[PDB]
């Protein structure tokens, strides 16, 4: 019944719609864009001379094309016959692929929705089902993509995840507040995700093996899915689908990539609530699959070994779960799910493990707070005052930044002059930074001072080498400055720059948060944490941190970690993990003996 | 103008090495070996 | 030998190239994304080379034999697309599209009913003249296309060269492979230069181009002898015809259709004697017909098609 | 001088006098104090040792300066009197392994 329908449809191409007639046809993606514009325009949508009587033409076109795509994808042959090699099925696949290009499907998936927003009254303004782009439209597109084209390449899988799926997941995770949970938008998006997207990513689990390059994207996927798993409006089937998808992806994932998700898990599992059941199984599976990663000194040769920070996290998780289970009243399936996790973590932990005497400081657990799951606050540096020696460095970086801005204006075509006109593209500010005035210099200087006061608040030691002093001892216009594209920092400096990038994003998070609450609506999509942010979103702040650290290095100043350990107590056997574990076990056994004596 | 006769009679040769901006010069040595 | 039936799959082989018709599956983007290009393919394997014939008129039915004169619609087996003519484009193009276009199949020749050693239409041959074996040819390849346009009788290695090869083209599209009969108009085409033999107004033979090669100027016939006994009109037979002219043994005299003049040699002295058009003609004007090998004809056509493209390339580079 | 690499990448110049065996180095247009004197008939291979702290490490420029003959003249006998610098396919970078 599918072959006959496909043959009749290709015999009469009029059934494919004006966009897909094949002559003068803009295409499926262009048809969707035109439908968006039609739905936005009031005159073209309604009759314009009874809500049921009214038909939105844009939504009707959207539904027609979605139905055609769904029908064709369902007519696509089953994979078993294709593997068997039936020439008729191969021909049907070829015809369908010729009819619908892949790029159009990717574009239509990449089209974004319109979230409901809160109002000043506290009421919710809601876009309508009857008019607009709905997730049911993308459902058919995904069905076509995974029924005729198929995702069998890791590069295609990660590109699709980056372009179409991740934004929708982030939107669903951001629509998880108390008021917006019951909105029709959120229910439709949840159904779409849990019925089409997540099962597809579950079936494409093995492709996630060799993804060391897209570590940020995989980490963002893991955080977004886990955050969505905490929603309230989610039904039993949707929750089970999310659990299956997470368990499937994490198993094929490499051990090193799970660190950021474990950071959140060690904070929520101790609660031992109903939601903790899935994290319990996830932790059990991870620590059973990657036991050689921790216990063995070398671990997997290709994978590597722990960084002692994962070991500290695992120790904290183990002890937190142990204490929480000791305090908690007996609950049969909670205990039955938690015991294997405790055993797996205990087995993974090296018995000879040395706990960090230099305990990890300045963790941003407040950023990953319990309520709202994101509290953005930077490390305030107003009390910290700048040193006098770095004034020369500040001046040099300010003039370098002014020069680069002059690069950019010359490239865009702005011309020097004496009159300031934005329309005329004439700019008196093309003069050299030395000829700039103070609060012509101040606009450059202020971010510079703030950034390294932020450095100072963290206690990092900034120093100038004797050769750095040799630099200063040695001591309109055509601007030409240092090209720092080739300069590279060490890994330690890369992590240092990453953490200031996180702080500098947190600053913008605060400013945008008070903008959010001042306007009273329109939640910004990029309000997600730094870990949840992807590479393209992170790029600007990362390169800012990179170039400031690079200029420090080039000018010869030295930046390091200002904290020093007073004494590394390696010989002490008492703080070995086995010591505390056995001592606590002995205390528990003695307590039980006294209880049974009574 | 460089003298053509001087270049024809000379036996002095030259090459140059450009360390790209970003490669620390303290980790780069230049010269001749046997 | 099997009779074609409506609804069968047929494999067309290009007679010259030897490659089979197919759907190329690589559209040139003639404003139709669904359309596919139609070209030639070397290998018979796959369903792209095969084509299905269907009745374009309700008179016929599937399984019925196909008459020589019928309208047919061809559907590619691989792409399920009709062989289509792109009306909308400024230049007419052939492509595989879902719209259908009626095609007519005209018989050219039947190999079984062809008598060996007898002249048939579309043969590449040498116009051997006299008994010293001087063949009609253009001047050699000194790269001057304008002096390539003259016609003369020459002997020697030009007989085994490719500059003395002519293709006989009938003035009829249908049954162009029929046996050539006395007094049948035709035009001679030089294979290497791609130019047709023609008579100028000043009663001199000169090659002129495809676009401007008119029938009245380029039409010639073969007559058994020199008598003034006019051929008149003989209407054509819709078949392979009767074998009359025989290679080598037969003696022919070229005569212009319109003017009635006879081809003859200049008689003024390899020999490099000029070929001239004369109404009396000399008493020794008989020619002989020698068939050319298929490899030799293909090589000459390849030479022409290559020299044209390379001349275009050189002119573009010079520009 | 210091800060010479920042504005423009250092162009260390190596000058060898085959008639005297004097090896002189020029950095950023000024002749460095370091110099060497080699024995006659010594064969000298241009060489650069580098620990890479960057995706792009360095470049081998085969140019010439004022009054100094290009390196392809000393390397190749056919180009002994050709002031135009050249990099024939025979010349190629080798590494110690």
């Amino acid at each position: 019944n599918a072959n006959v329908v496909v043959r009749l449809l290709i015999r009469r191409p009029e059934c494919f719609g004006p966009a897909l007639r094949g002559e003068g046809g803009n295409g499926l993606l262009a048809a969707m864009e035109e439908a968006i514009k039609i739905a936005e325009d009031p005159s073209r949508d309604g009759p314009s001379p009874e809500e049921d009587d009214t038909i939105h033409m844009g939504n009707a076109i959207m539904t027609f094309y979605s139905a055609l795509i769904d029908l064709l994808g369902r007519c696509a042959p089953e994979m078993h016959l294709i593997h068997a090699g039936k020439g008729e099925a191969i021909r049907i696949r070829s015809i369908l692929r010729s009819l619908i290009p892949l790029g159009d499907l990717v574009g239509v998936i990449s089209i974004a929705f319109q979230m409901p927003t809160i109002a000043k009254d506290g009421n919710v303004v809601e876009p309508d089902m009857s008019a607009g782009f709905c997730p049911d439209h993308k459902a058919a597109m995904v069905l076509f993509l995974d029924r005729v084209y198929g995702i069998e390449v890791q590069d295609f899988l990660l590109h699709l995840l980056e372009v179409g799926f991740l934004p929708d997941l982030r939107a669903a995770a951001s629509l998880d507040t108390a008021a917006l949970s019951a909105t029709d938008m959120a229910l439709a998006l949840n159904r779409y995700l849990c019925t089409a997207v997540l099962p597809l990513l579950t079936r494409c689990a093995p492709l996630f093996a060799g993804t060391e390059h897209h570590a940020s994207l995989i980490d963002s996927l893991l955080h977004t899915v886990y955050r969505l798993s905490k929603g309230c409006s989610l039904t039993k089937a949707q929750r089970d689908s999310i659990e299956v998808c997470l368990l499937s992806i994490c198993g094929q994932l490499r051990p090193s990539m799970m660190q950021h998700l474990l950071r959140r898990l060690v904070f929520d599992v101790p609660l031992l609530n109903e939601h903790a059941k899935m994290p319990l199984k996830l932790l059990t599976n991870h620590y059973e699959r990657c036991w050689k990663y921790y216990c063995l000194p070398g671990g997997w040769g290709n994978f590597g070994a722990a960084s002692e920070e994962e070991l500290h996290l695992s120790r904290k998780l183990f002890w937190g779960i142990f204490d929480a289970l000791s305090q908690k009243k007996y609950e049969q399936e909670l205990f039955k799910l938690a015991l294997p996790c405790l055993s797996a973590v205990a087995g993974a932990l090296p018995p000879d493990y040395m706990e960090s005497n230099y305990v990890s400081m300045m963790e941003k657990q407040s950023s990953m707070d319990s309520e709202g799951n994101f509290n953005p606050q930077p490390v305030d540096t107003s009390n910290i005052t700048i040193p006098e020696k770095l004034e020369y460095f500040i001046n040099k970086y300010a003039e370098h930044s002014h020069d680069k801005w002059s690069m950019d204006k010359l490239a865009n075509g702005w011309i020097y002059g004496e009159i300031y006109s934005d329309s005329s593209k004439v700019q008196p500010l093309m003069k050299p930074y030395k000829l700039l005035s103070e609060k012509e210099k101040e606009i450059y200087r202020w971010p510079i001072k703030e950034s390294l006061k932020t450095m100072l608040a963290w206690g990092w030691r900034i120093e100038r080498t004797r050769e750095g002093d040799s630099m200063a001892l040695y001591n309109g216009y055509s601007p030409r400055a240092i090209d720092m594209s080739n300069v590279t920092l060490s890994r330690d400096l890369h992590a240092m720059a990453e953490m200031m990038a996180e702080n500098y994003h947190n600053i913008w998070a605060k400013k945008k948060k008070m903008e959010l609450e001042s306007k009273g609506g329109g939640n910004h999509p990029l309000l997600v944490p730094y870990d949840t942010l992807t590479a393209k979103e992170k790029a600007k702040d990362r390169e800012k941190a990179q170039d400031i650290l690079k200029f420090l290095q080039i000018n010869g100043y030295a930046v390091s970690r200002g904290f020093k350990d007073l004494e590394l107590d390696t010989p002490s056997i008492e703080k070995r993990f086995a010591y505390s574990f056995l001592q606590q076990l002995i205390r528990y056994v003695d307590e039980a003996h006294q209880y049974i004596l009574e | 103008r460089d003298d053509y006769d001087f270049l024809m009679q000379t036996s002095t040769y030259y090459y140059s090495v450009r360390i790209f901006p970003g490669q620390e010069p303290a980790n780069v040595w230049v010269g001749w070996i046997t | 030998h099997r009779t074609l039936l409506y609804g069968h799959a047929i494999l067309l082989r290009h007679s010259y190239s030897g490659m089979y018709l197919c759907c190329l599956s690589t559209s040139r983007s003639s404003t139709d994304k669904l359309a596919f290009d139609v070209g030639l393919q070397e290998d018979t394997t796959g369903e792209a080379c095969w084509w299905t014939i269907h009745p374009a008129s309700k008179q016929r039915s599937e399984g019925e034999k196909v008459r020589v004169g019928d309208d047919l619609i061809l559907v590619s087996v691989s792409s399920e697309r009709y062989l289509h003519l792109s009306y909308g484009n400024g230049s007419l193009h052939v492509d595989a599209a879902f719209q259908q276009t009626l095609w007519s199949v005209a018989p050219i020749s039947s190999g079984s009913e062809a008598a060996q050693g007898y002249l048939i239409g579309g043969d590449v041959l040498r116009l051997l003249h006299g008994h010293m074996d001087e063949c009609l040819t253009v001047p050699s390849g000194e790269h001057g296309e304008e002096q390539r346009r003259t016609v003369h009788y020459e002997g020697g290695a030009v007989s085994v060269h490719a500059r003395s090869l002519w293709r006989l083209e009938t003035l009829r599209v249908a049954w162009s492979g029929s046996h050539i009969r006395w007094g049948q108009p035709f035009r001679l085409r030089h294979v290497t230069t791609g130019k047709y033999l023609s008579l100028m107004e000043d009663k001199n033979l000169l090659l002129m181009d495809k676009e401007k090669a008119d029938v009245k100027s380029t039409a010639f016939t073969f007559r058994s002898s020199k008598e003034k006994l006019d051929v008149g009109v003989r209407k054509e037979v819709d078949g392979m015809g009767t074998s009359e002219i025989k290679y080598g043994d037969s003696v022919c005299y070229i005569q212009h259709v319109d003017t009635g003049l006879w081809l003859t040699y200049q008689s003024v002295d390899s020999i490099q004697r000029k070929a001239i058009m004369h109404h009396e003609g000399h008493m020794d004007d008989g020619i002989s017909l020698s068939r050319s090998q298929h490899e030799e004809s293909r090589t000459a056509r390849v030479i022409w098609s290559t020299v044209f493209l390379f001349n275009r390339f050189i002119r573009g580079l010079d520009a | 001088p210091g800060q010479g690499r920042n504005n423009n990448g250092l162009e260390i110049g190596c000058v060898v006098d085959a008639a005297s065996g004097l090896l002189t180095f020029i950095a950023n247009g000024k002749e460095l104090s370091t110099y060497y004197q080699v024995e006659p008939s010594t064969k000298l291979f241009p060489a650069v040792f580098a620990q890479a702290t960057s995706p792009n490490v360095f470049q081998f420029e085969l140019g010439r300066i004022k009054n100094v003959m290009p390196l392809s003249a000393g390397l190749f006998k056919s180009e002994h009197k050709n002031p135009v610098p050249q990099c024939p396919p025979r010349l190629h970078v080798q590494f110690l392994s």
